[PDB]
RNA sequence: GUGUAUAUGUUACGAAGUGUUGGAUUGUUCACCCGGUAAUGAGGAACGUGAGAUGGGUUUAGACCGUCGUGAGACAGGUU
RNA sequence: GACCCUGUUGAGCUUGACUUUAGUAUGUUUUAAUAAAUAUUC
RNA sequence: GAGGCAGUAACAAUAUAUGUAUAGAUAUAGACUAGGGUUUUCAAUUUAUUGAAGUGAAUCGGUGUUAUAUAAAAACAAAAAAGAUUAAUAAUUCUUUAUUAAAUUAUUAUAAGGUAACUUGAUAAUGACAGUAUAUUUCAAUAAAUUUAAGAUAAAUGAAUUAAAUUUUUAACUAUGGAUUGUCAUGAUAAGAAAUAGUUAAUUAUAUAUACUUGAUAAAAAUAAAAUAAUUUUAACCGUACCUAUACCGCAUCAGGUGUCUUUGUAUCAUAACAAAUAUUUUAAAUUAAAGUAAGUAAGGGAAUUCGGCAAAUUAGAUCUGUAACUUUGGGAUAAAGAUUGGCUCUAGCAUGCUAGAACUUUUACUAUGUAAGGAAUCUGACUGUUUAUUAAAAACAUAGCUUUUUGUAUUUACAAGAAGUGAAUUCUGCCCAGUGCAUUUGUUAAAGUUGUGUAAGCGAAUGUAAACGGCGGGAGUACUAUGACUCUCUUAAGGUAGCCAAAUGCCUCGUCAUUUAAUUGGUGACGCGCAUGAAUGGAGCAACGA
RNA sequence: AAGAUAAGCAAGUUUAUUGGAAGACCAUAAUCAUUCUGACGUGCAAAUCGAUGAUUUAAGAUGUGUAUAGUGGCGAAAG
């Protein structure tokens, strides 16, 4: 609640420039953010490695990219095998 | 003189090479049923393997992009098309992604091995029995068919996206994927080591062009270079 | 002596007894201002004096800019 | 004597100095037999 | 082999009338490994010389397994502790109570019980694996009480000081149940909450449970079975003394260097300092030189000394108010600037040892030890980092960021693998292919072979390419004086655009104007025909950071 | 700094707590070598001593084992 306009990267400091932290919020707010099992519904994936997305409650491992849990040139190759 | 750095650094791989695991999947005669077993991380590259499990036997495969632990997938000459099966190549139809091909038949894999790189299918042609495909680097090549391939594109994204904003996350990357970091530039060094050093100022002296006719100790700069500078 | 009425000067002869002292800028010697006094005179002694001192410049090996040389490199051109 | 000069005394380094060489590119000759097609000379 | 200088420089030098004691003085101390090898202990003769004696293992090390065709005395692995003895060895000798393995004896269950989790002789398990933060207070230690003992004071003291021992519910899972509930924090549940009944355990601080950082996800191999009692000239080979700095290495009894661990009391954040414990140690003079190496103090003036405030001095802990220009909106900031601080006797809160307020009193209170001088500007490097062991720590190197290039037959597979230049962010990156290089494509030129004849790459020519090496002129007239928007003209590959300056880049030069001072070759702001400024051989620019 | 909870005002928005990220700030032990151009300079010493300084969870420090040899090796680059 403090910050302004800086959020999550706040832990930097005043070094590295203007535009190299402006790149660094983008990629840290999809990172941390938990998401929903596809297997039982609930709201507990969690990323642990590059690649590997994994649930507190069921354990199920899935598949993804690295810092989102779904691609956007993932998303598009399904809709085509869907037809 | 003495010996320089490049030539330095290839007969250090000679006495310790770097190792990695090359996964390639084994040859069926008709279409079974597989499940997929777990995922692991190695050492050196970023994208995740998997473990599947035919008739009793673990390989080891790279995982495709919407998998999950417990899935069935079927290998076969002539399985359905969908995520993450294994079909050959005159079956997918115009435009999809595949992300293991073999050149010859009854081999493992060559072509699409790293995470988030991806190949096309472009067209078929019934004469010769051949089709076109599309390469990541982005140049047409003509792949004869009956070799067979995976459906769908590679797991771990796109890994360029946040930078090395600092210099210790640099140092852990060169150090895993075994490659010399830091690099001095070679106009600080003395004549000795290399060639365009010396001097009173900073300064090269010579075109940074070399041709690939001379020898092979002698190869430094752009080599063999058709154009040079900004298109525009 | 005088183009010496007094005051204030200027020139010449004898004379080395005693004085000739404070600061801003520059590595300075030289130079030029401020303040003062009876008057900030010119010089020598291995261009007095480093087993008396200090080390600012000049003058080995690090490094930067400008000019010359295709290059290693050079400069009584400028810096640390 | 490290500065300076002489010696038909040396060494590190560069290059459009003189003389050459590892590597590499291209010819010719050596290359399993067989059948057929095509071209060039007579 | 032996002189002068020369008994000169340079080093060592505690007190007692009677003593195996009473005092003074300096230094923390003790264990495993690497190195040393008899220095250990005793006797006799004066840190010496000779002579004897001394090292005891089924459970303490090695001998065993391996690190992706010779590797571990700190990784992995069958098993013990007290209490005493010798001039010197003691988890090894002796006494007491235990444990492991192998060979021979005596005896025998082949399955019961619970709805379930599971209980009893009734096999097939593992060695085996990052870092940081927080919450538990297990032990242990403090503190209190009690019981035996000790040492001192001219006196006095509700009974002081020292030693030994005795004491001070939670997590999973099962059965009913049908919708709520927890932690210092994040939560958990129709894939069954609370509440009941029950079955397992509670890993001893190098532990348990959670959370957090990552293009780093955190070794190998040898290795397994079980009930009760008994026996043994059954358990091989090697090392077990002593020293941790006057018993190692530097030619030495050298102010240097050398892996790991343990160590008591006061100490209201700690640090610093002092005291315990333990080990060493014997005898010249003195109110008096000069000049040295250290430590202190100074009337009045306050940088006038000097290349330069070099050396020294001032500030400082904690509580309360208060905080600017600039900015990459995070910072600047602990900015700057003020006020308070002892001792004793009480009052008031609840969390019970921490915090506010009040009265009395004095040659007034962080200051024994420890503890930031502050502000305003300019040049250069973005930052954390590294470097010439022994004259250079920097503006040099590195770094993320930006750009160019080669490879589709990689034990590895184009978000990959090799080769180069600039150097964070913001804003920009102008013109030239004549020269030298680089790439692409259709006149001259060797040998060998055939009766004889013919055929190579390369060089040359054409077309692209400057974030490849590099380069980016001069003269004449023309609107009271003055200047030249405008015009003419030699050539060339193109004739320095956007910007910037007597700057770390300007010879003449101590350039011209303003300002800073009593006075300036210094500093800052403006001017430009720039000896010889200028765009990734990068130009312009300062917020944060700087021995 | 993210994350989380309450109390106000009325799609939101002020105030107070909890929490403990960063190649953030400061000290002891340990480490290095800026200044006095201090001491010593046939020295304690073939590079030492004193005061003053810089440094802190990491691109750190250190024991042992295996690999790299002289027209050769290693190098965050000073020959
Ligand atoms: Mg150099
Ligand atoms: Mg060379
Ligand atoms: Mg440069
Ligand atoms: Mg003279
Ligand atoms: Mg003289
Ligand atoms: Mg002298
Ligand atoms: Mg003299
Ligand atoms: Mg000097
Ligand atoms: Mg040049
Ligand atoms: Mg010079
Ligand atoms: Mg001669
Ligand atoms: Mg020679
Ligand atoms: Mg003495
Ligand atoms: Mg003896
Ligand atoms: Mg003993
Ligand atoms: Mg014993
Ligand atoms: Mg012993
Ligand atoms: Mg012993
Ligand atoms: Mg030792
Ligand atoms: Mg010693
Ligand atoms: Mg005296
Ligand atoms: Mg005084
Ligand atoms: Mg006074
Ligand atoms: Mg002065
Ligand atoms: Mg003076
Ligand atoms: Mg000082
Ligand atoms: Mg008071
Ligand atoms: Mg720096
Ligand atoms: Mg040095
Ligand atoms: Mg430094
Ligand atoms: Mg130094
Ligand atoms: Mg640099
Ligand atoms: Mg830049
Ligand atoms: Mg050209
Ligand atoms: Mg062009
Ligand atoms: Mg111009
Ligand atoms: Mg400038
Ligand atoms: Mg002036
Ligand atoms: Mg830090
Ligand atoms: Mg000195
Ligand atoms: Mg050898
Ligand atoms: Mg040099
Ligand atoms: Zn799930």
């Amino acid at each position: 609640n403090g910050t302004k306009k800086v959020g999550i990267s706040g832990r930097f400091g005043a070094r590295y420039g203007s535009t190299l932290r402006k790149r660094m919020k983008k990629v840290l707010e999809t990172q941390k953010k938990t998401y929903e099992c596809r297997a039982c519904g609930k709201t507990s994936v969690k990323r642990d490695v590059v690649g590997i997305w994994t649930c507190r409650s069921c354990k199920i491992k899935f598949a993804g990219g690295a810092y989102a849990y779904v691609t956007p040139a993932g998303t598009t190759f399904n809709n085509m095998l869907k037809q | 003189g003495k010996v320089t750095r490049k030539i330095r650094e290839e007969t250090k791989k000679l006495r310790n090479p770097r190792k990695l695991s090359s996964p390639k999947y084994p040859n069926f005669p008709e279409t079974t049923q597989g499940t997929v077993v777990d995922l692991v991380h190695e050492r050196g590259r970023g994208v995740p393997l998997a473990h599947v499990k035919f008739n009793d036997e673990i390989y080891s495969l790279i995982a495709t992009e919407g998998l999950y632990t417990g899935q069935t997938i079927f290998i076969g000459d002539n399985a359905p098309i969908s995520i993450g099966n294994i079909t050959k190549l005159k079956n997918v139809p115009g435009g999809m992604a595949v992300h293991s091909i073999e050149y010859d038949y009854e081999d493992g894999g060559c072509v699409g091995m790293t995470g988030g790189a991806y190949s096309t299918v472009v067209t078929h042609r019934e004469e010769t029995n051949e089709t076109v495909l599309g390469l990541p680097s982005g140049q047409k090549k003509i792949f004869s068919s009956e070799v067979r391939c995976i459906v769908g594109v590679p797991s771990a994204g796109g890994i360029k996206e946040k930078p090395f904003l600092k210099a210790s996350v640099a140092h852990y990357f060169n150090k895993a994927h075994c490659k010399k970091w830091p690099r001095v530039r070679c106009v600080a060094m003395n004549p000795v080591d290399h060639k365009f050093g010396g001097g009173n100022h900073q300064h090269v002296g010579r075109p940074t062009t070399i041709s690939k006719r001379r020898p092979h100790a002698q190869l430094m700069g752009l080599i063999g270079a058709r154009r040079t500078g900004r298109v525009k």
